[PDB]
């Protein structure tokens, strides 16, 4: 006997289904409701003949050892008699697991069989149990078995007092999160934000209402400053700027932007300024041209950085098309715009600024709510997204972009599953994790959630599926790297009386931290490293064993799929005279080594990261 | 399972 597999993310499809005379849609077998059915198509006449099939794509490779069929309770029509059950891993080749005849009664029917690996299970209904008509119906279908064991492992869920739809890592193993004026909904311009800080050492959460900056910071641009503060601008109070200080856990008011905006992207530049572009979610539709903030001057317009060349072809128009730009600081101090629009751009922020076409992202379509992650110097991985923000099929496609000497784009391997609303996380070994999202982008839904993250390795350009998480993470979810090398994932929903809010998170331990058996792997240690350093300097780092590879991982803020802060700079060490002492040479180019808080990870020869130290780089 | 009933 096996227990039911979780059904999060499953998608049902069928040979045929009724919609005209009743709601007989295939999806109805997955809703938990005994009163909603898949029904084979019978109208308009003529009715679709037997046999009929119902296919479930689980979105992951489970071990399947049985199937439970719950017939409708209201009449006998369409009870399945003769059945077959097939399994597939690739969706192309099918293996027969079971064949039989179910009795003509209302009992839930269970079929068991030897466990089989499968992503897809198909039920074929070959007869109607009482030969009453050419019909098949099913109220619910469950699949019995066990989820994959690894790679990687997930913590139990972590309680939050709000949906953490924005997050930022702080020094000292703490995570700042916030929602909006409410823990569970958004709306208006009421100048209040609910926040919650998770202490990753103890699990304690500290909740605070932030009213002193007159800013509801839902839907903002975010970035980390050189001095460690977090600058948040726009969103529900579209003109506002607020600054968080991790040393005192307080916010301070900043200066207003010139034009109000929301769902824009903000990026810290080589000079420690913050550039912003786009964002028609709030503050008015369109004309969300570039501006740049300095600590001494506040926000100033960039007259020669118009928004126009970043717009996608979103069917929703201006409200959506300037949202969530994939912006990166680049060598020499420009900003590179990698998407989501097909067209990419180089942006200068000096003087009045400039914009220059960088050509298209090869043959990519628009990829709104896709991810872009800087996993090495001048090296970006982009993946997922959909051409529309709303009601749009997502892609599995992924493209690399090398901006070291010009712009070189190449399609790389597809992910195993399409995603929109996922999050991308650079890991210190150079791999990039993608987590969450869903197959068909519809804000505030968990339908078609992608439950298994995938890890892309630049050395192979392949995606490997990770063990699945428990909670779906779609619109309004976040994920980011932690200083111990694990990954926080959380949020989703923020839709009030909706049923899809997730006031929680889960922590993923990636494969590089585990022994084969899932226990914690022994890791290298940093014994001594400087708390601060300046671009272009050499630093000396002491470890508990001989290490030659280190990774500087810039700390992150993230919301609405956007994380302009994270980036990996790998460095090779030169061994010196002491007890595992080594010298690292920091790049002088602050367009690459953007000033701010970094996690310094020692990487052993097995690819195992130390716990990072924090280094504030100027 | 749950049920929303019939209308
Ligand atoms: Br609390
Ligand atoms: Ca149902
Ligand atoms: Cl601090």
């Amino acid at each position: 006997a096996s227990g039911p597999l979780p059904r999060d993310g499953w998608l049902a499809s069928a040979s045929d289904q009724e919609t005209a005379n009743e709601n007989g849609r295939a999806a109805n077998v997955l809703d938990g409701d005994a009163a909603t059915l898949w029904h084979s198509r019978y109208s308009p006449a003529p009715a679709a003949p037997l046999p009929h099939t119902l296919t479930i794509d689980m979105g992951v490779v489970n071990q399947v050892a049985g199937l439970r069929y719950l017939p409708r309770f209201d009449n006998m029509n369409g009870r399945v008699g003769g059945y077959s059950i097939h399994a597939s891993s690739n969706g192309t080749s099918w293996n027969l697991l079971a064949r039989g005849t179910w009795a003509d009664n209302a009992d839930e029917k269970t079929v068991t069989f030897a466990a089989a690996s499968a992503r897809y299970i198909r039920l074929t209904a070959s007869t109607e149990a009482g030969n009453r008509g050419p019909w098949s119906s099913a109220a619910e279908i469950n699949l019995l078995g066990t989820p994959p064991k690894g790679p990687g492992t997930w913590s139990p869920t972590v309680n939050f007092p709000l949906v953490p739809a924005a997050a930022a890592l702080l020094p000292g193993n703490r995570l700042l999160t916030w929602s909006a004026y409410s823990p569970i909904t958004f709306g208006g311009e009421t100048g209040i934000t609910q926040s919650a800080i998770l202490d990753l050492n103890t699990g304690a959460v500290s909740q605070a209402e932030v009213a002193n900056t007159g800013h509801d910071m839902f839907c903002p641009g975010t970035s980390l400053l050189p001095d460690g503060r977090i600058l948040v601008s726009g969103g529900s109070n579209s003109e506002k700027t607020s600054l968080f200080s991790p040393a005192t856990n307080t916010w301070a008011p900043g200066p207003d932007m010139n034009v109000g905006r929301g769902y824009q992207s903000n990026v810290t530049t080589s000079t420690g300024e913050v550039f912003t572009l786009g964002g028609s979610w709030s503050g008015g539709l369109g004309s969300k041209h570039g501006e740049i903030w300095s600590s001494t001057g506040g926000w100033r317009p960039l007259p020669d950085v118009p928004v126009d060349s970043i717009l996608t072809d979103d069917p929703g128009g201006e409200f959506r098309s300037d949202n969530h730009a994939w912006l990166f600081s680049a060598a020499g101090g420009r900003v590179f715009h990698a998407g989501p629009s097909r067209e990419m751009n180089w942006i200068s922020t000096a003087g009045t600024g400039s914009v220059t076409s960088a050509g298209t992202r090869a043959d990519s379509a628009d990829a709104m709510n896709g991810n872009a992650v800087m996993y090495d110097v001048g090296k970006i991985l982009t993946m997922g997204g959909a051409p529309g923000y709303d009601n749009s099929d997502a892609t599995a496609r992924a493209y690399t972009i090398d901006i070291n000497n010009g712009v070189d784009v190449a399609r790389t391997s597809d992910m195993a599953v399409s995603r929109s609303f996922a999050n991308g996380v650079a890991l210190p070994d150079g791999q990039v994790l993608v987590v969450g999202g869903q197959a068909h982008a519809v804000p505030f839904t968990d339908t078609g959630a992608r439950m298994a993250p995938e890890l892309w390795n630049p050395a192979t350009e392949e995606w490997t599926a990770m063990a699945p998480m428990a909670v779906p993470r779609t619109y309004h979810s976040v994920a980011l790297l932690l200083a111990d090398g694990r990954v926080f994932v959380g949020g989703g929903g923020l839709c009030g009386t909706c049923t899809t809010n997730h006031l929680d998170g889960e922590i993923f331990t990636p494969p590089y931290l585990l022994n084969a058996d899932g226990s914690a792997r022994t890791r290298p240690t940093i014994v001594d490293a400087p708390a601060t350093a300046t671009a272009g300097s050499k630093i000396s780092v002491t470890t508990g064993s001989k290490i030659s590879k280190f990774s500087l991982m810039r700390m992150s803020s993230v919301t609405h799929t956007v994380n302009t802060d994270q980036r990996r700079i790998p460095l090779t060490a030169t061994g010196t005279y002491g007890n595992n002492t080594a010298t690292l040479t920091l790049p002088a180019d602050r367009g690459v080594l953007v000033p701010g808080a970094y996690m310094l990870f020692a990487m052993d020869g097995n690819g195992v990261p130390s716990v990072a130290t924090t280094i504030q780089i100027s | 399972s749950h049920s929303s009933g019939a209308a």
